C-alpha cells in the first residue's frame, strides 16, 4: 500500500508541475495582449484631439 | 522550452543517490553470495576425509 502511494503521489506531483508550466505560457500570452491593448490606449487617447 | 525540460533532463540529485543505492547492493550481494558458496564444505567437514 505504501508502495501505490508513493507512486501516486510522485506521478501527481508531476501532473501539478505540467499544470505550472501550461499556467506559465498562459500568462505570458496574456501579458504581452495586455501591452498590446495599452499600446492601442495610447493610440485612443492621442486620436482624440481635434 | 521550460515546459518541455520540466518532463525530460532526468533530476542529478535523486539519480546519484540511486546509483550508490545500487552499487551498495551489488557489492553486497556479491559478498553474500561468496559467503554463501562458502558453507557447503561443511559437509566435507562432516564426512572425515
Amino acid at each position: 500500500r505504501f508502495t501505490s502511494n508513493i507512486k501516486g503521489l510522485t506521478q501527481a506531483a508531476r501532473n501539478a508541475n505540467d499544470g505550472i508550466s501550461v499556467a506559465q505560457t498562459t500568462e505570458g500570452a496574456l501579458s504581452e495582449i495586455n501591452n498590446n491593448l495599452q499600446r492601442i490606449r495610447e493610440l485612443t487617447v492621442q486620436a482624440s484631439t481635434g | 522550452s521550460e515546459a518541455q525540460s520540466r518532463i525530460q533532463d532526468a533530476d542529478y540529485a535523486t539519480e546519484v543517490s540511486n546509483m550508490s543505492k545500487a552499487q551498495i547492493i551489488q557489492q553486497a550481494g556479491n559478498s553474500v553470495l561468496a559467503k554463501a558458496n562458502q558453507v557447503p564444505q561443511q559437509v566435507l567437514s562432516l564426512l572425515q576425509g
